[PDB]
DNA sequence: TGGAGAATCCCGGTGCCGAGGCCGCTCAATTGGTCGTAGACAGCTCTAGCACCGCTTAAACGCACGTACGCGCTGTCCCCCGCGTTTTAACCGCCAAGGGGATTACTCCCTAGTCTCCAGGCA
DNA sequence: TGCCTGGAGACTAGGGAGTAATCCCCTTGGCGGTTAAAACGCGGGGGACAGCGCGTACGTGCGTTTAAGCGGTGCTAGAGCTGTCTACGACCAATTGAGCGGCCTCGGCACCGGGATTCTCCA
């Protein structure tokens, strides 16, 4: 029925801290973070789509909505391992 | 009919609010001003869950209703879902 | 047919590629959506999961508890500048608030 | 008699609902508020517990930022009291 | 080839006061409100559709667009002026 | 061939925002009421605006709207200011508008 | 002194016109923007918009300090009535 | 370099006549301009990323009023 | 500075209900191939952004001076904080009626898709 | 005001939603104990507020400088449009396996209660 980012944020929380749990609240809240995050910059890269007369979201608007929503290093940061992620995805 | 349940957000209540907020001294005519203030906004998150309600043909103002009225206003919620 | 392997397994990713695709695709985005973009996406999205879930740890292992609550939550992303840059219109429920007394109200 | 003097325990209040995450308004009066607002809108309307407990979460998270900002307007005032017209400047500041 | 609303707001500004005349930036502006106004209803309406599992924008999604976004009074006379329009077109 | 506009009783386009509410991303389907219930409450918008840009105007003694005239009369009417808070007008300008404890 | 202070408040809030200079506030722009990319070029009225913001933005903070400064018991505004608005707005 | 003294104290003294302010002292002035500096550093480097998206070399009157739309400080009159 | 009382914190024992792991299965991600079109690329035009000069003049700047205003100090009296006792109603547990949310199956219509042409719309 | 291009008329197809029946989650209302919390009262202390004085820092006016702005010339980067093609994404059929619902255990943590360690206030 319902799906939600329950199974992944506890996979990426066991290769965080492997000894450290998360109760049921925790995990709704990351879950309305995750989809909140998710509306944030699929709103922009539709945004950037309109503006350049477009009617494809790549990588590259995906880039920049995550270079305009994101503060500073943590911008940096998540355009570091969205080029890597793309990177192996294409070479490997 | 329901009549004056403002007066159940007691002094005693806006007072720990107030100890949450880091608030040391309170004045006396700081609760009617906190209920008025806490009447208003009810007023304009209420307004929007019960038109989010009412687009659904729905009786029951559910918390998605509530979340999404909150978001509008950006007063985003996390953790009733969405 | 070969073995099927999963979108998120070659690009090194935990966060599913495929789900995202498919939220991307039905969320009246755009009329196209490219092949990198939701590897790209979910990256961000495992970045920044990973960033708040470094810092709940540490919050929960400093309050000497195993499990991660909505107060770490709390005071992993107010303790972050840039988290609660990002997070500055965001109630977390039940997170309370940061323990902050202005200097004015302790007794000299 | 031992008495303490006026501002300990109110700092020891400030650290004990600073340290903790409960709601602070009592739910039966608050479930009674949301009732008599609603009913101004639509009447013969039934509420979800967990739309009555997003609310008051919503509530007192408002009403704890702005009386952070009302403690605030009152420093500035050079004062330990906050009085209404530090509410009223806070919302003005805000836009409310 | 530029689109804009400036004929119809020459067209509503003659309907409302005939002498008046209106200026490049004043026409601009009242441009500018308008395509925000659109966008903000339609982007609005675009959320009540998605939130509802409806892949279909109406008039009553429209409606509750308006009535959410714009205040009481105006929001009032503009579902008035709405219906009124909706009306005279399923009778034409 | 009749203008759905006409047919409304509307001078916005019905057709134009029925084709910027298709290629819009805003839903795969459009009502057939939609363009023509959004074109009346922007026609009904621009309406109410133009009606104050031109109260503001002849009332401080011009023929031409001008940008200070739109500002003074999407800041001067309450619902309006509540509408466009968080919107600039160029060349508006402010209210004149001062500290009742500064006046001698 | 505060007569001519109250003419000019007078009459500056009666007219639209800018009250930066032009040369000085373009060579602004193209200073802070040359820390994020080198030979940028700027369009005439990009800086025109840039300068409508920065002069309205300047004007409802200088309305916000005022309103603290008489807050405060003081006709005279100072740094702390600026920061005090720019925490309550969020910006601080 | 050194292009926020253009900025003038007369103008930022304008500027606050204009906000109603009736005297001013004399440190508002550097606390103006730094405030400038960081709203026109904020607005500026979210056009500057609007017109890196476009592969175009100018920033257009466009990339100013989203990179102030984004902020909440939506802006009518240039295209907005 | 020290002591009485209060408050905070620390440590051992006990249960409990929710985190977390395992099983089935199903529906949604994956694989392979097809087809049309969006976008990248190449080329050319000409708009407009930028560089520089001259003047001339409003505007910035420097300074002298006086007075309005911030700020420190002081008194006083109101009003709020701390605590004790009483009253009120919040809260927990149970006990149902039933109202309406959610699901499913079938049926209508109306909105996407397409061809042509003509009347608004703009330069 | 002439070209042009998007809107309108009209035909078809099929899926989006409308409606009726069904079923069961969960909302609302009720009763009673109990006991925590609100409410009321009251002493006192300390903080809000009015008044006063002083010393200084802005407001203001005048003379000098400076660079903003307006006009003008000129060069070229690059916005912007068009034409071509090709690689990329939608789409469809089949498959299969990862995620989700359900069930079950056990241990992290809340509670409780007693004892050691701050901590506040008055002598």
């Amino acid at each position: 029925r319902k799906e939600s980012y329950a199974i992944y944020v506890y996979k990426v929380l066991k290769q965080v801290h492997p000894d450290t749990g998360i109760s049921s609240k925790a995990m709704s809240i990351m879950n309305s973070f995750v989809n909140d995050v998710f509306e944030r910059i699929a709103g922009e890269a539709s945004r950037l789509a309109h503006y350049n007369k477009r009617s494809t979201i790549t990588s590259r608007e995906i880039q920049t909505a995550v270079r305009l929503l994101l503060p500073g290093e943590l911008a940096k940061h998540a355009v570091s391992e969205g080029t890597k992620a793309v990177t192996k995805y294409t070479s490997a | 009919v329901l009549r004056d349940n403002i007066q159940g957000i007691t002094k005693p209540a806006i007072r720990r609010l107030a100890r949450r907020g880091g608030v040391k001294r309170i004045s006396g005519l700081i609760y009617e001003e906190t209920r008025g203030v806490l009447k208003v906004f009810l007023e304009n998150v209420i307004r929007d869950a019960v038109t989010y309600t009412e687009h659904a043909k729905r009786k029951t103002v559910t918390a998605m209703d509530v979340v999404y009225a909150l978001k509008r206003q950006g007063r985003t919620l996390y953790g009733f879902g969405g | 047919r070969a073995k099927a392997k999963t979108r998120s397994s070659r690009a090194g990713l935990q966060f599913p590629v495929g789900r995202v695709h498919r939220l991307l695709r039905k969320g009246n985005y755009a009329e196209r959506v490219g092949a990198g973009a939701p590897v790209y996406l979910a990256a961000v999205l495992e970045y920044l999961t990973a960033e708040i879930l470094e810092l709940a740890g540490n919050a929960a292992r400093d309050n000497k508890k195993t499990r991660i609550i909505p107060r770490h939550l709390q005071l992993a992303v107010r303790n972050d500048e840039e988290l609660n840059k990002l997070l500055g219109r965001v109630t977390i429920a039940q997170g309370g608030v940061l323990p902050n007394i202005q200097s004015v109200l302790l007794p000299k | 008699p031992h008495r303490y003097r006026p501002g300990t325990v109110a700092l020891r209040e400030i650290r004990r609902y600073q340290k903790s995450t409960e709601l602070l308004i009592r739910k039966l009066p608050f479930q009674r508020l949301v009732r008599e607002i609603a009913q101004d809108f639509k009447t013969d309307l039934r509420f979800q517990s967990s739309a009555v407990m997003a609310l008051q979460e919503a509530s007192e998270a408002y009403l704890v930022g702005l009386f952070e900002d009302t403690n605030l307007c009152a420093i500035h005032a050079k004062r330990v009291t906050i009085m209404p017209k530090d509410i009223q400047l806070a919302r003005r500041i805000r836009g409310e």
